[PDB]
Parts: C-alpha cells; sequence; structure tokens
C-alpha cells in the first residue's frame, strides 16, 4: 500500500529501512516528480525515536545542501495513523550508487566535498551532529547538486558527556566510525562527523571504502593499519586503561603515505584528507577550517556558507503522539 | 579540466 493518492501517483521503488520504504512519485499539483518515503515505525520504539528526531531537525533546517521536507501525509487522528509519508525533492541517485560504477574527475570530487562541508557547516552551526555520514546518505541529481539526508541518528552536541569506556557499543555505520568511538567516545562531538567526511573523500578518490572493517575492533585495526601507531601525544588523551593498554599492546607501524594509497589524487586533496583523518579528535580539522583549505579555494566563500538562525538547544505509544503533533502543520 | 557546475 502506497497511499499518497490526493495528488501523488505513479509510484516506483527506491529503497528501504528496518521501518520504512522510499519511493518516487508524480506530483499532480507541482507537475514534477518527487520522492516519497513511506515510514511505518510505530511497532518499534527505536524506529519512533529516529523518525521524530529526523522530522524535528529537517523541518527546522533550511539549506541548499540538506534535504528538506515539502509535505507530510498521515491520517487525521492518532488512532488511524499507521504510516507517515514524507515528501521531499527527488534526487536521481546517491554517492554510494554513483561510486559503485563511476570514476569521478578531480573537479567532481572537489565540488562534492565542498557541498558536503557547506551543508555540514550549517548542521554543526545549529549544535547538531549528523552521526551517520556515508555515501548513501549523500543524494545527487543530474546537475551534481548534493543534499545530505538521513538524520535518524542525529544528536545535539554534548562534549561534556562524550566519555565512555573501551569497546562501548555503537549504532552508526561501521566503516565511517572515528577511531575514538572504539576507544573512549560516545560520538557526541563535531569531530565525529569530520572523520566520516574524510572517509567519504578517500572513497571518492578510489571508489572503495578506505577502512572496511568487518566487525567492531577490526574497524580500529583498519584505521591504525593506515595511520600507523598513535603518537605519545595522542596517547595522552586516552586515559581509560583498557583502551590505552590495548593500543600499547599493538606492534609498531609507520604511516601508509596518502600519495601511495591515492597516486592519481590532487596533492591539496590529500593534505585535506590527512587533516580530516587525524587520529586525535582535538587536532582534527573543523568544518570551517576545511572549507578554507586550499583544495576548496575555487568555491570557498564564507558569506555564501550560511549558518543556522539559532542552535537546536519515551515509550513508542507516546513517541507516536509527538510524531502526530510535529506533522500537524501539513494538514489542510 | 574546468567543469561547469
Ligand atoms: C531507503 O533510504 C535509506 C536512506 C537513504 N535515503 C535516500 C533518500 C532519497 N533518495 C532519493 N533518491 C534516490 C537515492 C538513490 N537513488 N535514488 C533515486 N531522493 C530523495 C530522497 C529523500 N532518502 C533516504 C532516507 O531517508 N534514508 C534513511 C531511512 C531510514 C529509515 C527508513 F525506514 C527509511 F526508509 C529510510
Amino acid at each position: 500500500v502506497f497511499d499518497v493518492g490526493p495528488r501523488y501517483t505513479n509510484l516506483s521503488y527506491i529503497g528501504e529501512g528496518a521501518y520504512g520504504m522510499v519511493c518516487s512519485a508524480y506530483d499532480n499539483l507541482n507537475k514534477v516528480r518527487v520522492a516519497i518515503k513511506k515510514i511505518s515505525p510505530f511497532e518499534h520504539q527505536t524506529y519512533c525515536q529516529r523518525t521524530l528526531r529526523e522530522i524535528k531537525i529537517l523541518l527546522r533546517f533550511r539549506h541548499e545542501n540538506i534535504i528538506g521536507i515539502n509535505d507530510i501525509i498521515r491520517a487525521p487522528t492518532i488512532e488511524q495513523m499507521k504510516d507517515v509519508y514524507i515528501v521531499q525533492d527527488l534526487m536521481e541517485t546517491d554517492l554510494y550508487k554513483l561510486l559503485k560504477t563511476q570514476h569521478l574527475s578531480n573537479d567532481h570530487i572537489c565540488y562534492f566535498l565542498y557541498q558536503i562541508l557547506r551543508g555540514l557547516k550549517y548542521i554543526h552551526s545549529a549544535n547538531v551532529l549528523h552521526r551517520d555520514l556515508k555515501p548513501s546518505n549523500l543524494l545527487l541529481n543530474t546537475t551534481c547538486d548534493l543534499k545530505i539526508c538521513d538524520f535518524g541518528l542525529a544528536r545535539v552536541a554534548d562534549p561534556d558527556h562524550d566519555h565512555t569506556g573501551f569497546l562501548t557499543e555503537y549504532v552508526a555505520t561501521r566503516w565511517y566510525r572515528a577511531p575514538e568511538i572504539m576507544l573512549n567516545s560516545k560520538g557526541y562531538t563535531k569531530s565525529i562527523d569530520i572523520w566520516s567526511v574524510g572517509c567519504i573523500l578517500a572513497e571518492m578518490l578510489s571508489n572503495r571504502p578506505i577502512f572496511p572493517g568487518k566487525h567492531y575492533l577490526d574497524q580500529l585495526n583498519h584505521i591504525l593499519g593506515i595511520l600507523g601507531s598513535p603518537s605519545q601525544e595522542d596517547l595522552n588523551c586516552i586515559i581509560n586503561l583498557k583502551a590505552r593498554n590495548y593500543l600499547l599492546s599493538l606492534p609498531h607501524k609507520n604511516k601508509v603515505p596518502w600519495n601511495r594509497l591515492f597516486p592519481n589524487a590532487d596533492s591539496k586533496a590529500l593534505d585535506l584528507l590527512d587533516k580530516m583523518l587525524t587520529f586525535n579528535p582535538h587536532k582534527r580539522i573543523e568544518v570551517e577550517q576545511a572549507l578554507a583549505h586550499p583544495y576548496l579555494e575555487q568555491y570557498y566563500d564564507p558569506s555564501d556558507e550560511p549558518i543556522a538562525e539559532a542552535p537546536f538547544k519515551l515509550p513508542k505509544e507516546k513517541l507516536k503522539e509527538l510524531i502526530f503533533e510535529e506533522t500537524a502543520r501539513f494538514q489542510p | 579540466a574546468a567543469l561547469a557546475f
């Protein structure tokens, strides 16, 4: 059932999640094809929490490089509401699908990275962390416009409560996890997102994930296999003993040079990659510095890289109520 | 290369 009939017809499948499905459909009013995400999350608490945080963020954000919500279709009452349909701009593909078969020119890598960071500056300026940046969450159209999507794992930044023990369970996509997630971090600081963007840049350069860990700790071992052993200064940040002693137990490895991994890459792109893929999250480049890096000089313009107008400062039955309230503005 | 975006 794809019940968007008042004005949306001719549905064609796009993809799915544990609690929803994305389709493409014709908008009988605006005479344009749109994307519609059928979301059926109400039978699972986790699905409800992710749906609510995403709707709340996406309705507040307004940025060219972030997917917006154009319409929300749902029943007029909580009792009758089984599914929620989110209508958004249609994007022809995503960076995951594109990198499966297409080599990117250096100009495409530069422009796509610029747009990722431009959108990320806005996100971070609202004190929000995306926490699941990866190629499939970067939507693209035929004119190379890029929009970040999927804010289901997003959180408000909380650096004071970022500390955790070694091997703490984590939900976001393994291959794009910063090394500190496995060591001592809950992923509540902006540096978590910069690491993922660095992983995406490496993937745009080679068409393959840079750190394809097969399981939790294997992820850290792929990272260290390229970065080499953390320095004494970076080990100064790792004060939890189990994490520290795990790193000290590893054999010494020197750094794999970026120019050996990416021999066809622009040297300025590799200098920016190095700064994004910095082991110490405190030394890792921040989004505004990355925009100002020489690799992005042809696009950089801080006056045209807007920030958010203000920061973004439960059982499944109650979460369903809040989803109903949050979607009320779209009822006629 | 100077792609027109
Ligand atoms: C199945 O999507 C997965 C993921 C990526 N994704 C892609 C898009 C999206 N994709 C296109 N087009 C397009 C892309 C590629 N080819 N094409 C044609 N255009 C517009 C939009 C908004 N939206 C989303 C999205 O929300 N999520 C998150 C999500 C979470 C839970 C769920 F249950 C769920 F269903 C979706």
